[PDB]
């Protein structure tokens, strides 16, 4: 239940917050973007 | 054959050049220093030893 | 007691809104009481390995029965407070047991403190166990005065501060936010390279708080 | 003087000599790890697994005493301090629970403890008692001998016990079962229960399997509730799809029974699951004075009774209630503190259903 | 022997700094008064004296330019600093959240005054309600072992909290109160002449 | 004296002695034991040891060579009231004809079986009571559980509320199974209400299991609400009493203020009468509330001496705190 949403916050701050200079990039497939949180979604 | 499995674990803050605090992983954690050849700059508070 | 001929009562259960002094009055009463004082954050307990639970509230109540006059203000119970865990509930069970003492503990009171009591278990509520319930509500208007007057006097002032406009403007405030509003005029005061402070201050203090 | 802190001890012509002290300096004691996965290389030098709880799990192989034809997965193994070899089988263990649904022995039931519906218990014997006892018929004239059928009748009304009479007269290890004790706050488990019991039911020498409420056991999948209590859904198809009929059955003799059967699943209803399926009511005129006539063996009573009046003033009513009113008549000789029970005593505790439970 | 106080952060140092900021200039200000001028300007609160505010909260539209504060702060202060996101607290084994929670407060203290940054604490302090199973125990203890050392018997010495949520309808009033939450702000998304100012800046 | 063997079974029991619990006795001479760090272990039975089973074992071979007392077991124990009650017949103030009652129903049974066992017919199963809350029920439960050495198991009907199927009717199952694990019981559901009027059917099913399908154990069921109760729980034939407290009468309610008044200090000026005879009045646990505050109404005023007034004013609160109706 709420752990889905800790892990999504886990995710959430660990996908910028701490540095940015990372030579990694993020690919993401989704099957319903719409439901995805608008947290994420962020520019 | 003639060898030993060295334990494995993470390294806490220096106390000298030569004395540095370990976590030996779920076990108990320690003090200890360097062997001969471990550059002591290479070392930093968490790394795996 | 005696001449009453009834059982002192076995503890105290401070609920009611967070922020409104019952950790404030746990302090003060570390001050003046003059027995044994001793205080258990409600998160401390349970904790990690087997018999963390067991230990940390038998060995308390071994010595707290050491040091006979003494005063337990267990304080956020419902970390562990609620209804039900096996260990978890285990700490509680001890505790029942432990509170469940007898006499020789009528020198041991305990004020366990908690906002939001409705988490809170019968267990623990039940005569055979703590008896009293006190309940610390929003300050009224001369109450909200007074204690703007005990963390004002500490404050730099401008002529004529009607403290009582300031606690008629502020409805509400369960003391915490008085502060607040203390702390906000000493702010408001700071940044326009002012130490005195004025009545306005207090009032955008009232509307920065809300 | 001093007290004793509950120490035992034997009085001194009761122990010791030379034989305890020469046991204790020369048989090494065995710690007790659990079994798995014969290594089997080429199963001449077969090795094993063990897991002693909460320090390790090893490789281990046997002391040439023991031999890999006592050793299977699991088997509750005994080894020793410091080469951990295998030195023991250790017998099984009664947690898991099959226990608390074992009968064990023929059951103090027999073909007249049913209350008149001996006509279903028979036809039940047509489909488990004969296809055992008298297998002459079934596999000549085509079919392998059933062994399973499902029961259904009055508001828990003596449906168990003709379960009980059946593995009374087949002298059948009897155990009996409620969807309860295939349930555990622990999930997953719950499925694999039925399987322990099958195993452990064939490793007796035969036994019969019995099982209440199959509607909370043998009721379908319900989709559309979304969660709750959902650890049916996880066990429930682990009875109904890997239960066996009477051709997929091993040596294995099985009874249903529920008051509700509309919700049952057509799986339970169709073979491989079901050999019979027998239907049962409040019991009958016939039926309720025989159910008294089984009663007054269960009391010291003044014996001349009018029980066929006793079940007509019964109306449309169980069986449990007669054993209910007979002890009430009981009730009626401890209230009036006599040494024996009398008609009017069976009377007005009739009456104390017919009058009060139904007034 | 005895081993030196403990057994945290280091010169990472983020790249951003007040000049790189957008231009909100009331929340960089009240910011910085609730965090770096207890470090200067504590002699000036002497004089002053009004028990300066050791916690502040952040509520904002998904990254509304606030973790971008928040590093920036990290970064060019002169006091420690400990960046430690609320979600992070979490374990299997059962009980030792509250402990670490204290750990993480602990060390801070010993640390000199220090500020200890806390980001999705909404995570980890949402409005407490019945813990019908152990998660939601483990949860509200992290909770509460956050509430009662930031005021539960023992006022701190000088540390501060930064902490950072993005709905803040949630997390229970027993951490929005002021006593431990003294001067909340509120990021709301950029408008006229901040969008400018923010244009500026990057372009 | 036994010098002998002290210089022989006591060098046998070489310290130190480690303590552990024993699970098989597989064999005569060798058991299967376990100890605190959870190992398990095939170990030697040494002869002097009892033939009965905390286990004392050496130090070094783990040989099972003594036996010891019990001072563990899980919290179930707890939850069992294993010590027979404390309050008495004699602290049930006039509320005689339920005395009767109970002891024809469940107080025979657990010191005289023959009266349900051997005199001819079979035991019963259980006995419900009703009445307001506070005028005796849990009080006579424990009275009557008080007058023999049988173990005390009281659950209220809403608290063995057990997630997945049947759990329920496991959390009722153990307390019988344990029950003549230890000697049999009274047990008693507080506010029967719950179970009969969704685990809770199947618990109800329970219920009725436990009680036929009898036995040594006597079973309690209590409500104020008995009026709502299906009779498929109350069901006349199989449930065998039903016992019924009045509003505590004058002579009650006498005995009642004289118990709960007998450790303060009266004073003349207040005989209980006024407080006692007029009406119907009160339950007793009223009549506690109303000592305790009045206590606690001359503690404030520091008159360690009580007096009619404080009575007074005890009543004039307390009897404002029920509910209106039409
Ligand atoms: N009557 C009062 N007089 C003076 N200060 C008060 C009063 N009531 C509350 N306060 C102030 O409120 C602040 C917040 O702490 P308080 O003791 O009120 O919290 P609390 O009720 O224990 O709640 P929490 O569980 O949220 O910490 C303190 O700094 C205290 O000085
Ligand atoms: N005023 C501004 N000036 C410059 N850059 C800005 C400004 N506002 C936002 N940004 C950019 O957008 C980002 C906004 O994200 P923010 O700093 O709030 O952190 P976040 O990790 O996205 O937040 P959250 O914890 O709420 O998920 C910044 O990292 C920065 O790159
Ligand atoms: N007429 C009867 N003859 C014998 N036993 C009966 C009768 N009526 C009820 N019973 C009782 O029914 C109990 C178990 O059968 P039952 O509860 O009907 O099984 P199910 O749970 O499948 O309905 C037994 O304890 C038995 O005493
Ligand atoms: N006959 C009695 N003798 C003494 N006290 C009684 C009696 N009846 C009721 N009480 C009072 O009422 C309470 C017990 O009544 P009971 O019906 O068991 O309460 P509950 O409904 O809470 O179980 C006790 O607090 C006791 O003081
Ligand atoms: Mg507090
Ligand atoms: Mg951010």
């Amino acid at each position: 239940d709420r752990e889905i949403q800790r892990t999504l916050m886990e995710l959430l701050n660990q996908m910028d917050g701490f540095d940015t200079l990372h030579r990694v990039k993020m690919i993401m497939a989704t099957n319903r973007p719409d439901t995805l949180d608008p947290a994420l979604l962020r520019p | 054959l003639q060898s030993v499995g060295q334990i494995v674990g993470e390294v806490l803050k220096q106390l000298t050049e030569e004395k540095f605090i370990v976590k030996a992983t779920n076990g108990p954690r320690y003090v200890v220093g360097c062997r001969r050849q471990l550059d002591k700059s290479k070392l930093k508070p968490g790394t795996r030893v | 007691f005696e001449a009453l001929g009834i059982a002192q009562p076995k503890g105290v259960l401070l609920y009611g809104p967070p922020g409104t002094g019952k950790t404030l009055l746990a302090r003060a009463v570390a001050h003046h009481t003059d027995c044994t004082f001793i205080r258990v954050s409600g998160s401390e307990l349970v904790q990690k390995f087997i018999g963390e639970g067991a230990r940390m509230v038998r060995e308390l109540f071994v010595m707290a029965r050491e040091h006979a006059p003494s005063i337990i203000f267990m304080d956020e119970i419902d970390s562990i407070g609620s209804s039900r865990d096996s260990e978890v509930q285990r700490t509680m069970l001890e505790l029942l047991n432990q509170l469940d003492g007898f006499e020789a503990t009528k020198n041991i009171k305990v004020i366990m403190a908690t906002n939001r009591i409705d988490i809170l278990d019968s267990a623990l509520l039940r005569p055979g166990r703590i008896d009293r319930k006190i309940e610390f509500p929003p300050p009224n208007e001369e109450a909200r005065l007074d204690i703007l007057k005990i963390h004002s006097r500490k404050m730099n002032l401008t002529r004529g501060i009607n403290l009582r406009k300031i606690a008629e403007l502020m409805p509400g405030a369960s003391g915490a936010e008085v502060k607040g509003v203390c702390t906000e005029a000493g702010m408001y005061a700071l940044r326009e390279r002012r130490v005195h402070v004025t009545q306005e201050d207090f009032e955008m203090a009232v509307a920065k708080v809300m | 003087g001093i007290k004793e802190s509950d120490t035992g001890l034997a009085p001194p012509a009761l122990w010791d000599l030379a034989a305890d002290k020469q046991t204790l300096q020369s048989e090494q004691p065995l710690q007790v790890a659990r079994c798995t996965k014969i290594i089997n290389a080429d199963s001449e030098d077969p090795k094993y697994i063990i897991n002693v709880k909460q320090f390790a799990k090893f490789v281990v192989d046997l002391s040439d005493q023991v031999a890999p034809t006592d050793i299977e997965e699991g088997m509750r193994v005994g080894v020793d301090r410091n080469k951990y070899q295998i030195h023991i089988p250790l017998p099984p263990i009664a947690d898991p629970t099959v226990t608390m649904m074992q009968v064990e022995e023929k059951p103090d039931v027999t073909y007249s403890d049913v209350g008149g519906c001996k006509e279903q218990i028979e036809k039940l014997r047509e489909v488990v008692e004969t296809p055992l006892l008298h297998p002459e018929r079934f596999v000549n004239l085509g079919i392998e001998p059933p062994k399973g059928v499902l029961l259904f009748g009055p508001p828990g009304t003596g449906k168990t016990l003709c379960a009980r009479a059946v593995a009374n007269r087949t002298d059948a290890c009897f155990i009996r079962v409620i969807g309860s004790e295939l349930v555990q706050k622990y999930v997953g488990e719950g499925a694999r229960m039925v399987r322990e019991l099958f195993e452990m039911a064939r490793t007796k020498k035969a036994c019969l399997i019995f099982f209440d409420e199959i509607d909370a056991i043998g009721g379908a999948r319900f989709d559309d509730g979304a969660g709750g209590d959902n650890e049916v859904q996880r066990t429930m198809l682990e009875l109904i799809n890997q239960l066996d009929g009477f051709d997929p059955r091993g040596n294995i003799k099985v009874l249903m029974a529920t008051n509700r059967p509309d919700t049952l699943d057509p799986a339970l209803m169709r073979p491989g699951r079901l050999d019979r399926k027998i239907e049962f009511s409040l019991p009958d005129l016939e039926g309720r004075t025989h159910i008294f006539k089984i009663h007054a063996r269960s009391m010291s009573v003044e014996r001349d009774i009018r029980f066929e009046l006793l079940a007509r003033l019964c109306p449309n009513s169980t069986g449990a209630e007669i054993r209910s009113v007979c002890t009430e008549a009981g009730m009626f000789a401890i209230r009036a503190r006599r040494k024996i029970a009398t008609e009017k005593d069976f009377l007005e505790a009739v009456n104390k259903v017919i009058k009060s439970y139904a007034k | 022997d005895v081993l030196p106080p403990e057994a945290l952060t280091s010169d990472q140092k983020p790249d951003v700094m007040y000049a790189d900021i957008g231009g909100m200039d009331i929340q960089k200000q009240e910011v910085r008064e609730a965090v770096e001028l207890p470090l200067t300007h504590f002699e000036l609160y002497k004089q002053i004296g009004i028990d300066p505010p050791r916690g502040v909260l952040m509520y904002g539209p998904p990254g509304c330019g606030k973790t971008m504060l928040a590093k920036a702060v990290a970064h060019h202060t002169t006091a420690a600093f400990i960046r430690v996101v609320g979600s992070e607290f979490v374990q299997k084994y059962l009980g030792e959240g509250p402990r670490m929670v204290r750990d993480v407060f602990r060390l801070a203290k010993e640390n000199a005054p220090a500020i200890i940054f806390i980001d999705e604490i909404d995570a980890i302090a949402t409005k407490r309600f019945d813990a019908q199973t152990g998660a939601d125990r483990e949860v509200q203890r992290i909770l509460l072992e956050l509430l009662n050392q930031m005021d539960g018997f023992d006022q701190n010495v000088n540390v501060k909290v930064i902490m950072a949520t993005n709905r803040a309808d949630t997390l229970d009033p027993a951490l929005l109160r002021p006593g431990r939450l003294d001067r909340k702000i509120e990021f709301p998304l950029p408008d006229r002449r901040q969008k400018r100012l923010i244009f500026s800046t990057i372009t | 004296k036994q010098e002998e063997e002290r210089s022989k079974v006591d060098d046998l029991r070489g310290t130190p002695m480690s303590v552990g619990t024993l699970e098989e006795i597989i064999d005569d001479n060798h058991a299967i034991v376990s100890t605190s760090v959870g190992s398990e272990h095939y170990v030697s039975i040494l002869s002097f040891v009892d033939k009965d089973l905390s286990v004392l074992l050496n130090h070094k071979v783990h040989a099972v060579i003594g036996v010891l007392m019990d001072d563990t077991d899980p919290l179930v124990t707890v939850m069992k009231v294993e010590k027979a009650p404390q309050e008495t017949y004699a602290d049930i103030g006039g509320l005689d004809n339920q005395i009767q009652e109970i002891k024809e129903s469940v107080e025979l049974p657990l010191t005289h079986p023959e009266y349900y066992e051997e005199m001819g017919i079979k035991p019963p199963k259980g006995v419900i009571l009703y009445g307001p809350p506070g005028t005796g029920k849990t009080l006579l439960a424990k009275a009557v559980a008080n007058q023999t050495s049988a173990t005390f198991l009281r659950v209220v009907g809403s608290e063995l509320i057990q997630k997945y199927l049947g759990d329920g009717p496991k959390l009722v199952r153990e307390l019988f199974r344990v029950a003549e694990e230890h000697a049999p019981s009274i047990v008693f559901i507080d506010e029967i209400d719950a179970i009969g009027t969704r685990e809770i059917q199947r618990t109800m099913l329970e219920l009725l299991n436990q009680l036929d399908g009898r036995g040594d154990v006597k079973v309690i069921m209590a409500t104020n609400r008995i009026e709502t109760l299906d009779p498929a729980l109350i069901r006349p034939g199989r449930i065998d009493r039903k016992i019924e407290f009045p509003l505590p009468d004058e002579k009650t309610k006498k005995r009642i203020f004289q118990i709960h008044t007998s450790r303060m200090t009266l004073a003349d000026d207040v005989t209980l009468d006024d407080l006692i005879m007029a009406k119907d009045d009160l339950s007793g646990a009223d009549i506690k509330a109303i000592c305790t505050e009045a206590g606690l109404m001359a503690l404030r005023e520091r008159r360690m001496k009580v007096t009619n007034e404080d009575f007074k004013k005890s009543k004039e609160n307390v009897l404002y705190k029920k509910q209106e109706g039409t």
